[PDB]
């Protein structure tokens, strides 16, 4: 929940 | 675990499926190289802006050269980077929907013919292989398993090589464009990947398996609920509930801890992720001032080789999905191979004209699929002539119905021939066999059609003159005439159900235009009422007289017209002959001759958790700041490529970049504290509520009375689900999606202001692009959800027509006609198939175009971005921020839809669990008003009561009752039989007030008195009484509540009790525990120490529920004898089974039909003849009768 | 989560 | 440079 996927 | 071969799971696919196959992967892996390609142009993007904005700033001197030179290498290289992507897009449309067209349209084809021939082969297989399985796992295993197919060669294949091509189209460019970043990216690829999923695994934590925290209570709740009446009875609610409390207190403590264990690890994940994260592009930078890459490289490398990277993560799903269809295809498979030994789909043998039928059974032995166990059949002789009708008869085993099983050949016999005709029966076509043969059952079966199609299931070429002619002559002709409809009136398990001689009479005209040679009856006048059974019988005979037959029944009055009648002993053949001979014989047959003769608005609940005005400020103000502090995240990346980007003079630079690499990692920290603050905060609010929820539920539910807990719809397990289930619920809604909602406009509305305020009209676009994209994807999924529900919707229809198909079976081999139900089978399937091909091309699409709008919305996104607002004195450095920034909002949005079905079931769980509260009884315990009398002797007056158990409004058991028993004497009550003679205790006990009538105790109305009060001077004792797990002394002290009983005192009622023989041997004594958990006893033990709590609480009225129901030898004596000594001294009702024992009582009470019939003293009833008399006569005469 | 649909 | 991976 920043990027890459969380 | 078994598996399947690759190729053989794909046996059906030929032709154009290859190929779809083909062009379809090809499609796929282009589809898939086609992102890491997008991130590769966004270097060179990166690079021509990075010229520009180093030379930009390397001027200071001129201004007017720098609007000639910049602006045309942006026009011609945006211009040239647009037009790219504008050619990506439309490829990735194209790709997208040869893709999952053609990989649907595949599985389509496939399935279709995989669902055809497994139904043919399900149908060809023979009866044995139908004995030694079961059906409903089978038509299941049918439609569910055929699903897992579909699934598994469905349109997941081309998305998981699309996944592998993105991940090798990844990792080409990322190592190509640079071998060391990619490296070092591999270094810190073992925890990131492992936090993400921790993390992903523990926002999975909602689903139930709570139970193993919540067990502990639940069970204290079970024995409790389970056992409701005796905590009614001894009013003990008040600890059954702090129990609870105490458990709960346990429960929600466990809670916070796992709360904050699980906030402390997600928090560290996202810290790990935040940091390696940062730290590759720290090092990255560490090589773009070495002047080793491009500052565009780097993002190229980094996004393209992580791109990469999760798509293996992304990838893995897929192989699964095909792993298990493998795993399906095998059973079904399994069925399809199988060649059976019998056929009857074989178009083979003889078939035989103008058969006589001669038939002879030559020494068989059989046995059924039971094999070893049991042979039925040992060996066999019998001739029947042509002509004849020949009658097998038999006192047990139905080796009699074994012939007729083996006559249709249904088995092949162990040794031995069956020879109809003088052929050997498996020289003949099976179906041809089948055909000449006629059968007639015990239990007639008609499939759900017309009477007319049911005849039509003997041929499937008639016309209704055959029918007619067929019903006529079994004499059905009227019965059905006169039915509405006529011949097109229904018939099944589901509407028209009739007489059984009429279905019986439908099944031999079935049977009858069969025009067989051979007639087979078993049974069929059998299992039916006597009257119908002439009718059906004078059809049967009609059935003859053009026909060979064998006939099987217990029914000696349709034997004696036969030529020949046959018996059999222990599967050996032995009388045969005419009936005289057979009298004559004096054997078996004279044997048995001479035998026989939602959604709404729900603030209150929120308002139950407003106990807590703290608690949840904390979470959302904390929630608010880190979603003020998520987008800064997107801020610093701006800026950190930014400044490197509007660098202008390099000295400046490499300084910056660590001061910003620095705070990147800043951010990252204090998302430690913060997340698992809201977490920690919201986490311990609710495992308190779930405290006061459960609590309040609960306790209300012992405020209930019985006549609630003997509703059908509220049973122990359903109460204690009901009671789990909405607690645990709305805890999930109150719980962390709130908070991470919160967060998320928190950070959509950061995100926006910012991206806003910088970029003018930049945001204003993309705000126009991101709504609409996201929608899209929605309307998407509701299409697939219909398209879902529809096609359910058809294959239900078509697995009907299975299910009625494979069930009775064993009749449709009987009257062939499979080739029917295969037809009927693919006519219901190719509706399905049609809706199967426009699913592909619908579900190509809406693919194409959400991922289509996705790539050009990102060419408007840098189009814009260039050209019209860098033309003017907007710049780079904000676009990069305003992206990131809008679609981190969105994205975040995106998990508002994704957690919106919570509260909703939260709802529908927290509609029930107010209402339940807010539910109030007839009778409620709680209430502390009552007269409390001051009056100890009691007396009991039963006035004109009339009683109906509130469930069953029917049979009334009460009408009129009226006793009356003085102090200290006991009142014998003797009934006919039911709980007329308990209802009494139970009434007294007031469980429930009577319709009409009333009940004193002291002369005072129990109804106006007090419930507690009243049940506090109760002794009850029932059949089997429950105790609950604990020391045999807190069982004893269970009698009296409200206050601590002494020890000497349960030793004196122990001593009263007689018990004290177990109490004093046991290791443990009065703290040994009881109630299977701890140990174990017998009935006498228990119901000795149910007197023991029932005269500890000293009452004045005892009450003896059928005690000695359940016991046997002395232990009978020995209860009895305890309590016999625990009444004289009180007044009592005894409701006791054993009236030798009743023999000494003041007065007896013969009760009938809810009216006292019989009264007075034992020898006044016994000076009376009559129903007690009787009563006492009977089980009396037992007693004798055992000598 | 709290009375519309979250 | 939005979530997927740009």
């Amino acid at each position: 929940x920043v990027x890459v996927x969380v | 675990k078994p598996a399947v071969s690759v190729l053989t799971m794909f046996r059906y696919a030929g032709w154009l499926d290859r190929l779809y196959m083909l062009v379809g992967t090809l499609a796929a892996i282009i589809h898939g190289v086609a992102l890491p390609l997008m991130m590769l142009i966004f270097g060179d993007m990166t690079d021509s802006f990075a010229s520009v904005g180093q030379v930009s700033k390397q001027s200071t001197q001129m201004s007017e050269a720098d609007k000639r030179a910049m602006f045309a290498k942006l026009e011609e290289e945006m211009t040239t980077y647009a037009y790219y992507y504008t050619g990506i897009g439309a490829g990735v449309l194209i790709v997208a929907y040869i893709q999952v067209s053609f990989w649907c349209l595949a599985a389509g084809r496939q399935i279709h013919k995989i669902r055809q021939k497994f139904f043919h082969a399900i149908m060809n297989q023979e009866i044995g292989w139908f004995d030694v399985h079961d059906v409903g796992e089978l038509n299941t295993r049918l439609t569910d398993d055929v699903s897992k197919i579909n699934e598994g060669i469905g349109d997941k294949i081309g998305m998981f090589f699309q996944a592998m091509a993105t991940f090798f189209g990844g990792f080409i460019i990322g190592f190509t464009r640079g071998w060391k970043l990619t490296l070092v990216i591999l270094a810190i690829s073992p925890v990131l990947g492992l936090s993400a999923g921790i993390w992903a695994k523990i926002l999975s934590s909602f689903t139930d398996k709570e139970l193993h925290a919540y067990a502990k209570a639940g069970a204290v709740a079970e024995e409790v609920l389970a056992a409701i009446r005796t905590v009614i009875a001894f009013g003990g609610q008040k600890k059954e509930l702090e129990r609870y409390n105490n458990n709960l207190e346990e429960a929600k403590r466990l809670g916070i801890k796992k709360a904050i264990t699980a906030n402390i690890s997600m928090g560290a994940a996202f810290l790990l992720i935040y940091a390696s994260y940062a730290l590759a592009f720290w090092y990255g930078t560490s090589l773009v001032i070495s002047k080793e890459y491009s500052i565009g490289q780097v993002l190229t490398v980094f996004f393209s080789v992580l791109i990469g990277a999760f798509s293996v993560g992304q990838a893995s799903p897929n192989i699964e999905a095909f792993a298990n269809a493998r795993g399906a295809a095998y059973e079904v498979f399994k069925i399809i191979d199988n060649k059976p030994s019998i056929d009857s789909f074989s178009k083979s043998g003889h078939k035989p004209d103008n058969i006589q039928g001669n038939l002879e059974f030559k020494n068989i032995h059989f046995s059924y699929p039971s094999r070893k166990e049991v042979q039925i059949l040992k060996g066999l002789n019998l001739k029947v002539k042509s002509g004849q009708t020949v009658a097998l008869v038999g006192n047990s085993g139905c080796g009699k119905s074994t012939t007729v099983q083996l006559m249709q050949r249904l088995y092949d016999p162990l040794d031995g021939m069956v020879s109809i005709d003088g052929q050997d029966i498996r020289t003949i076509n099976v179906r041809y066999l089948r055909e000449i043969i006629g059968v007639v059952s015990q239990e007639p079966v008609l499939f759900a059609t017309t009477i007319a199609e049911n005849i039509r299931y003997g041929r499937e070429d008639v016309t209704m003159d055959e029918i007619e002619k067929a019903v006529k002559e079994a004499n059905a002709y009227d019965f059905i005439m006169k039915l509405p409809h006529q011949f097109d009136t229904l018939v099944g398990e589901r509407g028209a159900q009739l007489s059984g001689g009429q279905k019986q009479r439908i099944a031999i005209a079935r049977a009858l235009v069969r025009n067989p040679k051979i007639l087979l009856l078993d049974e069929a006048t059998s299992a039916l009422d006597t009257e119908s059974e002439a009718v059906v019988q004078a059809a049967l005979d009609k059935a003859r007289e053009g026909r060979t037959t064998i006939v099987i029944a217990h029914r000696l009055s349709t034997v004696r017209n036969a030529d020949v009648i046959a018996g059999f002993d222990g599967g050996v053949i032995v009388e045969q002959g005419n009936h005289d001979e057979l009298m004559r014989e004096k054997g078996i047959y004279f044997k048995l001759v001479m035998t026989q003769t939602p959604p709404a608005s729900f603030w209150r609940i929120l308002k139950l958790n407003s106990t807590e005005w703290p608690y949840f400020v904390v979470g959302i103000f904390c929630a608010i700041i880190n979603g003020g502090l998520q987008p800064a995240f997107s801020v610093i990346f701006s800026k950190v490529v930014g400044v490197f980007t509007n660098g202008g003079p390099p000295e400046t630079q490499r300084q910056n970049s660590n001061l910003f690499s620095l705070l990147f990692l800043i951010l990252g920290i204090i998302s430690f504290i913060t997340f698992f603050l809201q977490g920690f905060t919201f986490g311990k609010a609710g495992e308190i509520l779930t405290k006061r929820l459960r609590y309040m539920v609960f306790k209300s539910m012992l405020r209930q009375d019985v006549s609630w807990f003997d509703d059908p719809k509220n049973t122990t397990g359903a109460l204690t689900t009901r009671l789990a289930n909405d607690a645990a619920q709305v805890k999930g809604a109150t719980g962390s999606r709130l908070a991470v909602i919160f967060q998320n406009i928190a950070n959509l509305g950061t995100g926006i202001i910012i991206s806003l305020i910088y970029g003018w009209q930049l945001t204003l676009l993309l705000l126009a692009i991101v709504p609409i994209i996201a929608i899209a994807g929605v309307v998407e999924m509701k299409m697939l959800s219909g398209q879902a529900l529809k096609d359910k919707k058809e294959l239900e229809g078509s697995g009907k027509i299975a299910t009625e198909a494979i069930e009775n079976f064993r009749t449709v081999v009987s009257l062939t006609r499979e080739q029917k139900f295969e037809t009927m089978y693919a006519q219901s399937l190719q509706i399905p198939y049609r809706n199967a091909m426009k699913k592909a091309h619908v579900f190509g699409i809406t693919f194409s175009f959400t991922q289509a709008m996705m790539y050009f919305s990102y060419a408007a996104c840098f189009r814009f971005g260039a050209y019209l607002v860098t033309q003017q004195l907007m710049t780079f450095e904000n676009v990069l921020l305003v992206f990131s920034a809008i679609v981190f909002g969105a994205m975040a949005v995106g998990q508002v839809s994704s957690f919106a079905p919570d509260y909703a079931k939260a709802t529908v769980s927290a509609s029930h669990i107010i209402r339940i509260i807010e539910k109030t009884p007839e009778i409620d315990s709680y209430s502390t008003q009552g007269l409390k009398p001051n009056m100890l002797e009691g007396n009991v007056q039963f006035s004109g009561v009339v009683f109906n158990y509130p469930t069953r409004p029917s049979i009334p058991v009460l009408q009129g009752l009226s006793l009356e028993v003085k102090k200290g004497q006991t009142l014998a009550l003797v009934g006919s039989s039911g709980c007329g003679k308990s209802t009494v205790v139970q009434l007294l006990e007031r469980f429930y007030d009577p319709m009409a009538g009333s009940v004193f105790l002291d002369g005072k109305e129990i109804k106006q008195l007090n419930v507690q009060w009243l049940r506090a001077q109760l002794g009850i004792v029932s059949q089997e009484p429950i105790l609950f797990d604990c020391s045999i002394a807190e069982n004893i002290a269970y009698g009296d509540n409200s206050r601590v009983v002494s020890y000497e005192e349960i030793v004196r009622a122990a001593k009263e009790a007689n018990i004290h023989q177990f109490i004093d041997s046991l290791p443990d004594k009065y703290n040994t525990r009881v109630g299977d958990k701890g140990t174990q006893l017998s009935g006498g033990q228990k119901q000795r120490i149910a007197i023991a709590r029932a005269l500890v609480r000293q009452p004045h009225i005892l009450l003896l529920d059928e005690a000695t129901s359940a016991l046997d030898t002395e232990s009978e004596k020995v209860v009895q004898e305890a309590l016999d000594k625990a009444r004289e001294g009180r007044t009592c009702i005894v409701i006791a089974h054993r009236l030798s024992t009743i023999q000494n009582a003041d007065l007896i009470v013969v009760i009938q039909n809810g009216k006292v019939k019989e009264h007075g003293t034992h020898q006044q009833l016994l000076a009376q003849k009559g129903i007690y008399f009787s009563m006492v006569s009977v089980q009396a005469g037992a007693k004798r009768s055992l000598e």
